[PDB]
């Protein structure tokens, strides 16, 4: 989750507590699509795999 | 001397409500500080409008005026205006006198308005850096491991480039890297001279690095401590400092520091770059245990201030030397920030000596208040070397220990080029002697003798380039040179043969002089040919405008009108 | 986890102790298999966990995606359920309630498919035109987060400035949110049906096409 | 809300640029670079502002906790409260 | 003339383009002339010049400059220009008490050969290479004053003692 | 009225209502269509 | 052109919902 953009992401999976916070935020359903977009761009992007 | 004494008798008043501070802040057309509207006459010796009644103050954009530190500087430096004015009394032909505070504000005299985006910071200027410390032997260690990939890698690339901008020619630099294995980021493989060209290679090479691998401080620091003990090449034999650009880690590499710099000859400055949760503990330990310092660079906006702050640490030995470390130094030929042309700047540091009567504080008294500076224009130096008594082929030229030309016919007021300019003047005009004219096996011998300082001469035959770069003609030349006594400059006079004698016109009668003037009448050109005149400095009353029609009109109407005595118009040229 | 193969001492120590854990689990599996020749639901999981762990370990030792294969490790905490029946019974009670909701799941799948196809018919690549202030396509000079626009003949949003609407744009969310094909449309419909950022899609469509028709789709 | 007031009483203030850690410092202008480009600087004023929803008093804490309990904008408040350092100061990345 | 610049010709089409380098109209003969040592040259770098930009408003650039001059004092020049499957023989005489040279060569159309053109102009470049230039740096002398490693230095403060 | 109904439906869904509350705070200018002291005295 | 009628082609798929007794009864009762 380290892109060139100036604003570093707060909801990442770097540590265990950070992963717990991100998973809880997804479970509450608040801004889960932003995390999904970051995860998609973490891999190749809007391609098949 | 006045800035030191005046600052000693300062009380550091906290607030400034009742007693204001008055000063002309530049680049303008809040409570706690007043303002001054000056007369701003238009004057010669400057291309702009100036005022002799006070000194102007430049405060950088990212520094807030009205803060306690700035408002105190604006008070005790207000006593410098009298010394600024009285200096010009003893030398009317005097250019900018500027005091650059370690706070960040410059107070220059005479007062003129500042010249888009204003990124001028006094502590980054070449004349300030050369007087704040001694030449160094920097060696930048860049951590290119995996953990720095992303944003914090682009922050290291920008920080290294801004770190190289604080180096000069006298300083020696090299950039390395380490990720489980140390290597050089470029082709230099040892310390280089850190001139304009060399820093372009290191800047381009540090932009091509990539982050991948495992961090290894033991191999990186072993590589750095080995490059600083080379002694096989030319170096500065002065301040040795290691600049570590990393984020964080877990190892202190205690065995390496206790092995290489057991006596602590090498300083280690450590930078922690980016937003991260890695441990900054070991990073702060290498700084304290190696006479270094620790800096945090979390964003682009913090790059400029942090990368220039390491000169505070290097200046501590200078202030402890007392008045021994107070010598006037002259910078390379650069372009003035106030649109004045090619200038060289004197330099003298200012110490903080509060409590020197009791000698008890010595806590912040080991930092310099700032650096003084007076600009000497190159056009003034050309005025001391008249060239109209010798051929067009003859000229003067002056060299400095690095080999660059302080004075030369081929030196021109535009920045020197590096590389090929492709698209998708904060650097000095450093032109070597061997690049100002055609190189030869005898020039290098002469150039070497001038650098160390010794008199002599040599008559020899070389091919010389024409004024237009289209022809080469071979002729005889004689170079005669002597070193300037006080300073470290060598002056030479390229005087060819067939010109050891010149025609000196002599006439004490007006009968011949009067009849020669009518030949230069613009209405008399048809019967005598179209006549031009060379716009030379016959006297300051005349004015040179380069159009050559008014000047010829001005010249002929001047010789008849002005009395033949010519009190302030040298008759040798006329 | 570090980016781009970085590591420290703790990661190496953990990768070393993973061998001890693997040998312990393999010994346990061998002992439990010599007792009887695995048919249990929760023992097959342990068996596949241990075999995938051995496969990943031998691949890591031999080749040196390898690392991606050890994502099976996260299934080991689940085995902690099987150890105590007190959690097992409550887990089975939780699972048994999923059977009645299969009809709801099928209904959701059908409505998602229908709405994805309808949105595919309606908004077919229309979210690809934005305003370019610079004379050319360089850095899409439209604020910080550009929005879709429409041409003069269109009914969408026209930037009444010195900029012009020009195609050649990846999309609103880096080209992820759009009805360009079936997969993208289905993902967008699901992200809207979870009621998280459906107004963003609605406003993007309201900018790419007119504002009067497409509210029916999202509201319904 | 009372517990939240005890925890973050005035700690959620921030300056426009992360360099300044107090209100006295947070004055004047500063330079920010567009899209993280070193060659594109812009002067912007320095502002000392509180959170959108803060825990200054009991009513503000109740408003913030209601907006949290509605699951709206709670990650931003959480990550801003994580950085809360000291009663009257600025934020430190992942302080607590 | 002394510099390889045209001043007169015969086809009356060169004479229209007067004051031009001979290498840009007859590269085959120009390259042969510098080989038979009639026209020396020294290549120099100008570090203060302006060049038009390129794909990757004039900025500073390093330009390589070439200047041509007579090699030797000999005045009688004769030889054959072997351009390949052809034969062109010329004679060159240098005017007395003048910096001019007169040459007599066969026509260009006799042989269908045309080598790359020789240009004497402000050719942009970026040399010399500094990777091997630092191996043998020019002699220089640094300042003799040094200030470091003083005993009374405090150094008790770093950026970590504060926090 | 349709836009107000859409905004209220958005708030009922709970999209960014905590932001519309702040965007409806006092201290806002309003449209030139509605007509001295009118700098930003419009918003309750 | 007009694309209102094209959507009708999709609607036939809803007939596939009237095949399972349980789901049809649940939907109708609700
Ligand atoms: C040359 O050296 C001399 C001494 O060697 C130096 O004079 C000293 O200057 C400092 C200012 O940097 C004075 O500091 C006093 O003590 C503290 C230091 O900050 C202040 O108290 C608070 O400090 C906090 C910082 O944590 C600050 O945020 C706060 O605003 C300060 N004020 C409060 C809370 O009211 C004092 O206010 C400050 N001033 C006093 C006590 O008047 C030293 O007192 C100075 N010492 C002497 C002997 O003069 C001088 O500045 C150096 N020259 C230059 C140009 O810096
Ligand atoms: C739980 C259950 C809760 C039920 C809640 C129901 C919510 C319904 C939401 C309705 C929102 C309607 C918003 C809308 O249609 O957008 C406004 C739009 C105005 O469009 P405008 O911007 O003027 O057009 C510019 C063209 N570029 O308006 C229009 O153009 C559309 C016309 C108004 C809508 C009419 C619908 C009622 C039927 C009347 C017959
Ligand atoms: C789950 C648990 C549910 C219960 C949660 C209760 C939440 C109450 C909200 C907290 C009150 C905040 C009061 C406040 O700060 O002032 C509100 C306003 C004054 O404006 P002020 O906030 O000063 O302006 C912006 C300040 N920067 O002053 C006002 O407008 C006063 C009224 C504000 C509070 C209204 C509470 C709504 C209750 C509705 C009841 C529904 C049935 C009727
Ligand atoms: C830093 O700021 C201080 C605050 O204004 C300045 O202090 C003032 O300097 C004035 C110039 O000398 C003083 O005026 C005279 O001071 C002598 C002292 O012996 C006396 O005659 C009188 O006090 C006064 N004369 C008058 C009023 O006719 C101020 O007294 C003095 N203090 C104030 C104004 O509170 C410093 O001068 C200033 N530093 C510098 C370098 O300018
Ligand atoms: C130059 O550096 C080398 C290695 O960095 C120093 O070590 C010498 O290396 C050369 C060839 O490898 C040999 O002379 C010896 O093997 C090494 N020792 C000595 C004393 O020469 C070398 O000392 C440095 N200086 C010189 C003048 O070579
Ligand atoms: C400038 O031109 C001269 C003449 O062409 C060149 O110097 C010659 O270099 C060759 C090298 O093989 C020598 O054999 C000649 O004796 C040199 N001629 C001289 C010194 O007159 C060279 O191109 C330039 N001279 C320099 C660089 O000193
Ligand atoms: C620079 O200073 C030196 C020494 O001060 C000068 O050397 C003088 O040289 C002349 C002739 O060689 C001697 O007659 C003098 O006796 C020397 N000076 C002394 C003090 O002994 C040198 O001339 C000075 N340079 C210039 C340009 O004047
Ligand atoms: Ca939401
Ligand atoms: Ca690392």
């Amino acid at each position: 989750f380290n892109f060139d953009e100036m604003q570093t992401r707060r909801s990442t999976f770097d540590n265990f507590p950070q992963s717990l916070l991100t998973v809880f935020q997804i479970l509450t359903g608040e801004d889960w699509n932003s995390v999904m977009y970051d995860g998609i761009m973490a891999y190749g992007g809007p391609s098949f795999p | 001397l006045e800035a030191e004494k005046v600052q000693a008798a300062h009380q550091w008043r906290e607030d400034f409500a009742s007693n204001e501070v008055v000063y002309y802040n530049a680049k303008d057309d809040e409570p706690g500080s007043q303002r001054i509207k000056p007369v701003f006459i238009e004057d010669a010796n400057f291309g702009r409008q100036i005022s002799y009644q006070h000194a102007a103050v430049h405060i950088p954009t990212d520094i807030y005026e009205g803060s306690t530190i700035v408002l105190n500087e604006l008070n005790w430096t207000s006593a410098l205006d009298e010394v600024f004015k009285k200096n010009r009394e003893e030398d009317p032909s005097l250019l900018w006198q500027v005091f650059g505070s370690a706070t960040g504000l410059a107070r220059y005299y005479p007062a003129s308005p500042w010249v888009k985006i204003d990124l001028y910071d006094v502590r980054r200027r070449p004349w300030y850096i050369q007087g704040a410390a001694s030449p160094k032997d920097m060696l930048i260690l860049v951590d290119v491991s995996g953990s720095v990939s992303g944003l914090t890698l682009k922050l290291i690339r920008t920080s290294v480039s801004e770190m190289l901008e604080t180096l000069s020619d006298d300083d020696f630099v090299n950039v390395a890297s380490f990720n489980s294995n140390a290597q050089d980021v470029s082709c230099f493989q040892h310390l280089v001279q850190a001139n304009v060209r060399n820093k372009k290679v290191l800047k381009d090479a540090v932009n091509n690095i990539t982050a991948k691998g495992i961090t290894d401080y033991k191999k990186g620091f072993s590589f750095a401590f080995e490059q600083l003990l080379n002694y096989n090449v030319s170096r500065a034999n002065c301040n040795k400092i290691i600049m570590l650009f990393t984020d964080g880690g877990e190892e202190r590499a205690q065995e390496i520091f206790n092995k290489y710099n057991k006596d602590k000859k090498v300083r280690v400055f450590t930078f922690s770059v980016g937003q991260h949760n890695y441990d900054r503990g070991p990073i702060q330990w290498m700084a304290c245990e190696n006479k270094g310092y620790y800096y945090e660079i979390p964003s682009i906006g913090a790059i400029r201030i942090n990368t220039q702050e390491y000169l505070d640490v290097l200046g501590r030995p200078m202030v402890l030397a007392g008045d021994k470390a107070k010598q006037v130094q002259w910078t390379n030929v650069y372009l003035d920030a106030l649109e004045l042309g090619l200038v060289i700047t004197g330099t003298l540091p200012v110490f903080n000596i509060t409590g020197q009567f009791e000698n008890k504080t010595n806590l912040k008294n080991q930092l310099i208040l700032g650096v003084m500076g007076v600009d000497v224009s190159l056009e003034d130096i050309k005025r001391l070397t008249p060239r109209f008594t010798l051929c067009p082929n003859g000229y003067y030229f002056a060299i400095d220990p690095n080999g660059y030309v302080l004075l030369h016919p081929n030196l021109q007021p535009k920045p020197i080029g590096v590389g090929i300019p492709t698209i998708n003047s904060q650097e000095p005009v450093t032109l070597d002697f061997l690049d100002a004219e055609l190189e030869n096996d005898i020039k290098v011998e002469i150039r070497n003798k001038m650098i160390d300082g010794e008199s002599g001469e040599k008559t020899f035959r070389t091919l010389v380039k024409s004024q237009d770069e289209r022809y080469i003609d071979k002729g005889n030349r004689t170079y005669t040179w002597t070193p300037v006594n006080g300073t470290d400059y060598s002056l030479a006079l390229v005087l060819p043969t067939y010109s050891f004698y010149y025609i000196k016109a002599k006439l004490e009668e007006t009968i011949t002089q009067a009849r020669y003037s009518e030949t230069l009448k613009p209405d008399n050109f048809e019967e005598s040919g179209y006549t031009f005149i060379a716009p030379r400095d016959y006297c300051n009353d005349l004015k040179i405008s380069d159009n050559n029609t008014e000047f010829l009109l001005n010249f002929n109407e001047f010789i008849d009108r002005k009395t033949p005595n010519n009190p302030s118009c040298n008759a040798d040229l006329i | 986890p570090f980016p781009e193969d970085d590591s420290n001492a703790t990661n190496s120590n953990l990768e070393r102790v993973e061998y001890l854990f693997l040998i312990i689990f393999t010994v346990e599996a061998f002992l439990k298999v010599i007792a009887y020749g695995l048919r249990n639901g929760w023992n097959l999981l342990d068996f596949i966990i241990v075999v995938v762990g051995l496969f990943s370990a031998i691949l890591e030792q031999a080749t040196k995606d390898v690392k991606a294969l050890r994502a099976f490790r996260v299934l080991r905490p689940l085995r902690l359920v099987s150890g105590v029946p007190s959690l097992q019974v409550v887990l089975n009670s939780i699972i048994k309630a999923m059977v009645p909701l299969l009809h709801i799941a099928l209904l959701v799948l059908f409505v998602i498919i229908i709405y994805a196809i309808i949105g595919l018919e309606l908004f077919m690549g229309k979210m690809h035109k934005t305003c370019y202030n610079q004379e050319g396509i360089a850095d899409v000079p439209a604020e910080d987060d550009p929005s879709p626009c429409a041409l003069e003949t269109g009914h969408g949003r026209q930037c009444q400035n010195g900029t012009v609407c020009k195609p050649g744009w990846d999309g609103p969310k880096h080209g992820i949110t759009n009805f360009d094909n079936f997969a993208f449309a289905m993902l967008t419909v699901f992200q809207c049906i979870t009621m998280e950022g459906w107004t963003d899609v609605l406003y993007w469509v309201n900018d790419a096409v007119g504002r009067d028709w497409p509210w029916i789709y999202f509201v319904t | 809300a009372c517990i939240g007031v005890q925890l973050f009483k005035g700690k959620l203030y921030t300056c426009s640029d992360s360099s300044k850690q107090t209100e006295a410092e947070c004055k004047g202008n500063y330079i920010t670079y567009k899209d993280g480009e070193v060659d594109h600087p812009i002067i912007q004023p320095r502002s000392w502002e509180n959170s959108k929803f803060d825990f200054d008093n009991v009513l503000a804490a109740m408003m913030a906790l209601f907006t949290v309990s509605t699951f709206e904008g709670w990650p931003e408040l959480l990550y801003r409260s994580i950085d809360s350092h000291t009663e009257d100061k600025g934020p430190i990345y992942n302080y607590r | 003339d002394d510099g390889g610049f045209l001043l007169m010709a015969n086809h009356d089409d060169y004479t229209n383009q007067i004051g031009r380098f001979f290498g840009e109209i007859d590269p085959s003969l120009m390259r042969h002339l510098v080989n038979i040592s009639v026209y020396a040259f020294n290549k120099s770098y100008d570090y203060q010049s302006v060049c038009e930009p390129g794909a990757a408003s004039k900025q500073s650039c390093i330009t390589e400059q070439t200047q041509y001059f007579f090699d030797n004092d000999s005045k009688s020049f004769s030889g054959v220009l072997d351009c390949g499957n052809c034969s062109r023989i010329f004679h060159g005489e240098k005017l007395m008490n003048t910096n001019l040279i007169f040459i007599m060569v066969e026509s260009k159309g006799t042989c269908p050969c045309d080598t790359r053109l020789l240009i004497q102009a402000e050719q942009t470049s970026d040399g010399p290479n500094p990777c091997d230039m630092v191996k043998q740096p020019r002699y220089r002398k640094g300042p003799d004053v040094c200030f470091d490693n003083n005993v009374l230095e405090d150094y008790t403060d770093c950026g970590g003692v504060s926090g | 009225f349709p836009q107000a109904v859409l905004l209220l439906f958005r708030c009922a869904t709970g999209e960014a209502w905590q932001d519309i509350m702040l965007a409806c705070m006092p201290g806002k200018k309003c449209a030139p269509e509605s007509e001295t002291e009118g700098e930003t005295p419009c918003g309750s | 052109s007009i694309t209102f009628f094209r959507l009708f082609r999709v609607m036939r798929l809803v007939k596939l919902l009237s095949r399972g007794e349980g789901i049809r009864t649940l939907l109708w009762t609700f």
